RNA sequence: CCGAGGGUAGGGCCCGUGACUGGGGCGAAGUCGUAACAAGGUAGCUGUACCGGAAGGUGCGGCUGGAU
RNA sequence: UUGGAGAGUUUGAUCCUGGCUCAGGGUGAACGCUGGCGGCGUGCCUAAGACAUGCAAGUCGUGCGGGCCGCGGGUCCGUGGUCAGCGGCGGACGGGUGAGUAACGCGUGGGUGACCUACCCGGAAGAGGGGGACAACCCGGGGAAACUCGGGCUAAUCCCCCAUGUGGACCCGCCCCUUGGGGUGUGUCCAAAGGGCUUUGCCCGCUUCCGGAUGGGCCCGCGUCCCAUCAGCUAGUUGGUGGGGUAAUGGCCCACCAAGGCGACGACGGGUAGCCGGUCUGAGAGGAUGGCCGGCCACAGGGGCACUGAGACACGGGCCCCACUCCUACGGGAGGCAGCAGUUAGGAAUCUUCCGCAAUGGGCGCAAGCCUGACGGAGCGACGCCGCUUGGAGGAAGAAGCCCUUCGGGGUGUAAACUCCUGAACCCGGGACGAAACCCCCGACGAGGGGACUGACGGUACCGGGGUAAUAGCGCCGGCCAACUCCGUGCCAGCAGCCGCGGUAAUACGGAGGGCGCGAGCGUUACCCGGAUUCACUGGGCGUAAAGGGCGUGUAGGCGGCCUGGGGCGUCCCAUGUGAAAGACCACGGCUCAACCGUGGGGGAGCGUGGGAUACGCUCAGGCUAGACGG
């Protein structure tokens, strides 16, 4: 089967692309506590239909782009800025981290 | 030191021509039916357009193009006469 | 390949009597209980205390001078008592008993298991008819361990096979004097056999 | 390494 | 072609085949698709041949062919029994 | 048109080596003094500063892991 | 529940902390001393340095035309070969290597409505008419050669047009589906090749199409080393549109427009490394490793490139550049051992310029057969594992020699001698399994019958008969650690893994006697895991032993009170797919055993799917006041 993901949305600012940034948990593989680890994915919105702060579902599907292998196959949630300010916050604490 | 390699060498020239030879027939065509088609000339462009089909298919028969090879150039050398005679006159004969 | 050394020396050292030689073991000649002390010049000086690796040692010495096997094979035998099923120490003196040499010797065929394993090595006995000249030959239950037809008309056999109509052999085994035959019945359990040797002593030198 | 050089 | 033939396994002087299905441009000792019987050819054991015979129909309705030496022991196990 | 690479010019990283120079470690029985361990004969240690063949000394503040 | 040992060394002594060290197992090993046999393994880890010579890929005369040669005659055919040429198919397999690569490369599970697949199998349809070229050959220059140029003849399953259209391909319609999937209608376009027999028919081939099967390509999730004393990286960069390109998706490629893409969950950079099944160790968790065998990837002197083609950007094919070497008649040309042997260089170190296609397997072929350094075997090497020998029984209160002594004696020691028994090697004789198919025969070139030829290993194994008592070495003996005395030496010469020994009575140096441990081995060096609970998940710590940040404030993050409900993400359960073989493990069996090898059994974890459970953690919603904040 096609592998569904779902991650909200951080980034409008490409021609009919949105970025979804997926979460996943899993316990460490030695030291057990279950850990989140996070992944952008470049997704297809054709339509120009999706935003920000949505939380969307998107499929693997064959090669839109290079670095474009998923499809948004469809919206879950809407009005989520809550989620991508966290993601906005960390790139911006990265300001405070170089010399 | 030998080989029928070498052989298969003098082999490979010859039909390295004659593939050559058809593909180059290929492209002048197409382009010089596409040439009529933006024009149109619409009965012009057609008559050479089969002739490239033909010579098209004619190549898918051995080893100079793959069945979706000619296939492929088909369906972009007809999907673009179609869209310049629009700019223009009635089809008149065949190809559609 | 085996030891093949002077053989009073290894009882006079382990402290008992080792039974490597043959009639002479039962005789006043007998070296242990004649300087029933070590080898050398030190044999009859005051014993110090020994030390548990010394007593383990001396239990591994022990039981493989009995048997007169190389240390490659002896522990090869462990390892493998080691790994099967149930407990460790029966299952190692078993499989050494089940050798092919050792029962030669315990079936009376000769007086030393030293001299069994010349009798095998030569060819002179078989297993379920078959020439076996293999000292190491694991001895199965129901194998029947017979003289050689070519071998049973010899001195040294014969006077084995006659100072044997004598004796009874091991509730594990069974002998037909007239016939030369013999047969493995079963593995001899622990109590079976009353070896002058510790086998846990033997198993608590390898866990070192 | 033309024609001479500076290094 | 897909085939039908044997692998030596065994050792040095102690052939054991396994006759196999595999494609020809597989090497001899390889990854086959799948195992359909074995093959002692010293008879140092009672059964020294063995074949699916259901199995080495299947691959030989759909297009298998068995090598010279392995179409006998497939015939010496009837598979081609009408 | 692209193009192996060759060439010109200028950067970055790394390795080897260099007159000389800096301390470091180690080395049975060298030279100078005796700073520390006892209130070690000026309680010691300390951050800093300045000085002195050398340990060290002194100032300012801190600590007791300071005797009585 | 098959599984867990510790010791030496800091002190006058003690407890603790803590490092160092040792006993174990392991190796593609090497080095020393030593060395008898067999089996199965195994053997350039360094210079992916450089290579002399042979060989490692060819085959088909049942596709075609010839030159030569013998065979049956009329220089006419047929024929057998033989040699190149044309034309098929193969050369993209198999074999080598580990340089590069930290990557969708590999592993694991998936996607392809975005795709391909020669020979094979199954079903459907068809093969009808014309024409043409180029080698071979004939003629002419050039050259030491490699070798090639020119002109002229000719055949074919070689090339091309026309016809036929089951079908297929394309554009535009509508239908079902739903990413380019399956239909349909008009227009348009595309097929072919013949040969051999036994001839109103078979056989090998050809052609378009559908399906299967097998082998691939491409894509995505998760996983995959060290350095943050590398912290910012990016212009085809990130997306879009159009187009090119390909079997096919894609910035893969180009034009243009947009300003995006990535990074402390480690981007970028640097270093190292092929990855895996597995292997080694370990109580396990873990650590270390990836040679041999199997799977995948990558490369073929260093690079770039495409051609031919089902498939290569092709190890023993082609083009070009570079470095190197070579032959030369000095005008000019050749080469690519990381194939099998072999040479040289490097190194502590790593093999025969062996045999054979008999077997398995592969290419070609109607078949006979040909080719096959794949492979099957032989050779060298204690490199490793396993098996075997250098004898067995007897034999004195106990020889000689040498060692110790209290001078009485003690030791080596049943050890030897000696007696008898056996009989490694060697000698003779017989002598294999691996090998029954292809083929021919009858039937039907089938099912099924019956028949014949073939073995490198090898006159080997093994069997039978005879037959000689027939190599033993190495380490160690202060404690750890099993084994002690004498002499020599006198902080010397020397030992040493750690603690330590040697200064004139050394169980610690050197020899000797004796003793301990292993045994065709025994030691040493190097390296891995273990002991090391000393990177501590299992399973550690931080007042004074090494270790709390000088102190706040606070970002990300980690964690979070009582009650009720929704979901079901974590988590738990059941079913199901995958988890190749080998290996490991248990059982049985085959080489006389064993190593080695064959057969069968047992499975997990992880991930795909389907179903279920909802306490806990998570999320959403609603309420509370014990935390917290406020008046
Ligand atoms: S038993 Fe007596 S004689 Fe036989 S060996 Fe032991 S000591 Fe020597
Ligand atoms: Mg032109
Ligand atoms: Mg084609
Ligand atoms: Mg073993
Ligand atoms: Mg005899
Ligand atoms: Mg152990
Ligand atoms: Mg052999
Ligand atoms: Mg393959
Ligand atoms: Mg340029
Ligand atoms: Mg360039
Ligand atoms: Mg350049
Ligand atoms: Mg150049
Ligand atoms: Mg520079
Ligand atoms: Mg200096
Ligand atoms: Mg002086
Ligand atoms: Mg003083
Ligand atoms: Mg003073
Ligand atoms: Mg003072
Ligand atoms: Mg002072
Ligand atoms: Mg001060
Ligand atoms: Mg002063
Ligand atoms: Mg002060
Ligand atoms: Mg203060
Ligand atoms: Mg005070
Ligand atoms: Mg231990
Ligand atoms: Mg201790
Ligand atoms: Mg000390
Ligand atoms: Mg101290
Ligand atoms: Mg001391
Ligand atoms: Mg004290
Ligand atoms: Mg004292
Ligand atoms: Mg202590
Ligand atoms: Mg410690
Ligand atoms: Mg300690
Ligand atoms: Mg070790
Ligand atoms: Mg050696
Ligand atoms: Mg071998
Ligand atoms: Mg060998
Ligand atoms: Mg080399
Ligand atoms: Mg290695
Ligand atoms: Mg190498
Ligand atoms: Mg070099
Ligand atoms: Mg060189
Ligand atoms: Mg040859
Ligand atoms: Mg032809
Ligand atoms: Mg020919
Ligand atoms: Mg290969
Ligand atoms: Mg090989
Ligand atoms: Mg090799
Ligand atoms: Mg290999
Ligand atoms: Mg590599
Ligand atoms: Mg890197
Ligand atoms: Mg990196
Ligand atoms: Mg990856
Ligand atoms: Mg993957
Ligand atoms: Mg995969
Ligand atoms: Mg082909
Ligand atoms: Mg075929
Ligand atoms: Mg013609
Ligand atoms: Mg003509
Ligand atoms: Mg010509
Ligand atoms: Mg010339
Ligand atoms: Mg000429
Ligand atoms: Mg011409
Ligand atoms: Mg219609
Ligand atoms: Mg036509
Ligand atoms: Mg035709
Ligand atoms: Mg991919
Ligand atoms: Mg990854
Ligand atoms: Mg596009
Ligand atoms: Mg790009
Ligand atoms: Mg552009
Ligand atoms: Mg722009
Ligand atoms: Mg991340
Ligand atoms: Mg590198
Ligand atoms: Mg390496
Ligand atoms: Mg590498
Ligand atoms: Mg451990
Ligand atoms: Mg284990
Ligand atoms: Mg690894
Ligand atoms: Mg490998
Ligand atoms: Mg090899
Ligand atoms: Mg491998
Ligand atoms: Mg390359
Ligand atoms: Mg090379
Ligand atoms: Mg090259
Ligand atoms: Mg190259
Ligand atoms: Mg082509
Ligand atoms: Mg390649
Ligand atoms: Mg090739
Ligand atoms: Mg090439
Ligand atoms: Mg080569
Ligand atoms: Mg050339
Ligand atoms: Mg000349
Ligand atoms: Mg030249
Ligand atoms: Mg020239
Ligand atoms: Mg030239
Ligand atoms: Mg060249
Ligand atoms: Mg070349
Ligand atoms: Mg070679
Ligand atoms: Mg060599
Ligand atoms: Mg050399
Ligand atoms: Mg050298
Ligand atoms: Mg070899
Ligand atoms: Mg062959
Ligand atoms: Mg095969
Ligand atoms: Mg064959
Ligand atoms: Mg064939
Ligand atoms: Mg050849
Ligand atoms: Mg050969
Ligand atoms: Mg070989
Ligand atoms: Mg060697
Ligand atoms: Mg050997
Ligand atoms: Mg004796
Ligand atoms: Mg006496
Ligand atoms: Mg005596
Ligand atoms: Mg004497
Ligand atoms: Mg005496
Ligand atoms: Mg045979
Ligand atoms: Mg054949
Ligand atoms: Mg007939
Ligand atoms: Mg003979
Ligand atoms: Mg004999
Ligand atoms: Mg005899
Ligand atoms: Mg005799
Ligand atoms: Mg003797
Ligand atoms: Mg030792
Ligand atoms: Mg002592
Ligand atoms: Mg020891
Ligand atoms: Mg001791
Ligand atoms: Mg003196
Ligand atoms: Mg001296
Ligand atoms: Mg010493
Ligand atoms: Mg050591
Ligand atoms: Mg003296
Ligand atoms: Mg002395
Ligand atoms: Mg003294
Ligand atoms: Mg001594
Ligand atoms: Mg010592
Ligand atoms: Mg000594
Ligand atoms: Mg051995
Ligand atoms: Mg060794
Ligand atoms: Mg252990
Ligand atoms: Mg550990
Ligand atoms: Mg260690
Ligand atoms: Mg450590
Ligand atoms: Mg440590
Ligand atoms: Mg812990
Ligand atoms: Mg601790
Ligand atoms: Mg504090
Ligand atoms: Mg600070
Ligand atoms: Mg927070
Ligand atoms: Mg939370
Ligand atoms: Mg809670
Ligand atoms: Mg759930
Ligand atoms: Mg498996
Ligand atoms: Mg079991
Ligand atoms: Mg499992
Ligand atoms: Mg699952
Ligand atoms: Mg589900």
């Amino acid at each position: 089967p096609k592998k569904v993901l779902t991650g909200v949305v951080v980034s409008d600012k490409m021609q009919k692309t949105v970025t979804v940034l997926v979460e996943r948990q899993f316990p460490h593989p030695l030291y057990g506590k279950v850990i989140k680890r996070s992944k952008k994915y470049l997704a297809h919105d054709p339509e120009e239909k999706y935003k920000l702060g949505d939380v969307v579902e998107i499929i693997e599907s064959r090669p839109i782009s290079k670095r474009k292998r998923f499809r948004v196959l469809r919206l879950v949630e809407s009005g989520r800025m809550d989620l991508v300010e966290k993601y906005l916050i960390r790139r911006q604490n990265y300001e405070s981290l170089s010399k | 030191r030998n080989l029928s390699a070498l052989k298969r060498h003098r082999q490979s020239l010859k039909r390295r021509l004659r593939n050559k030879a058809k593909k180059s027939a290929i492209k002048t065509l197409s382009k010089k039916a596409i040439q009529l088609a933006q024009e149109g000339k619409a009965e012009e462009a057609l008559k050479i357009m089969r002739k490239a089909e033909s010579l098209i298919d004619k190549a898918a028969k051995g080893s100079t193009l793959h069945k979706n090879a000619a296939a492929r150039r088909k369906s972009r050398l007809m999907r673009k006469v179609r869209q310049l005679l629009e700019a223009a006159g009635a089809p008149l004969i065949g190809g559609g | 390949g085996r030891y093949i050394g002077p053989v009073c020396r290894l009882c006079r050292r382990e402290g008992v009597k080792l039974y490597l030689k043959g009639e002479r073991c039962y005789s006043p000649k007998c070296a242990m209980e004649r300087r029933p002390y070590p080898p050398g010049q030190h044999g009859q000086k005051r014993a110090r205390r020994p030390s548990d690796y010394a007593v383990r040692l001396r239990e591994k010495q022990k039981l493989r001078r009995i048997y007169g096997i190389s240390e490659r094979q002896f522990r090869n035998l462990f390892e493998e008592a080691s790994k099967k099923k149930g407990v460790t120490g029966s299952v190692f003196l078993g499989l050494l008993e089940s050798r092919l040499d050792n029962v030669v010797y315990r079936l009376g065929f000769a007086v030393s298991r030293r001299q069994a394993r010349q009798l095998v090595r030569h060819g002179h006995i078989t297993v379920n008819g078959r020439r076996v000249d293999l000292p190491s030959y694991r001895v199965r239950p129901g194998d029947e361990i017979a003289v050689a037809e070519k071998s049973r008309n010899l001195e040294l056999i014969r006077q084995n096979l006659e100072a044997m109509k004598g004796r009874k052999v091991g509730p594990w085994l069974s002998l037909d004097v007239e016939g030369m035959k013999g047969k493995f019945l079963r593995l001899p359990d622990r109590e079976d056999l009353a070896l002058p040797v510790n086998e846990q002593l033997v198993i608590e030198f390898y866990s070192r | 390494a033309g024609x001479p050089h500076k290094r | 072609m897909v085939k039908i033939r044997l692998a030596r396994f065994g050792s040095k002087h102690n052939p054991h085949y396994r006759i196999v299905v595999t494609d020809a441009r597989r090497k001899r000792d390889g990854k086959y698709i799948e195992k359909i019987g074995y093959y002692d050819p010293r008879k140092t054991t009672p059964d020294w041949l063995k074949v699916d015979v259901e199995r080495a129909r299947y691959w030989l309705s759909v297009g298998a062919q068995p090598t010279d030496t392995a179409r006998r022991l497939l015939r010496q196990a009837g598979v081609f029994r009408q």
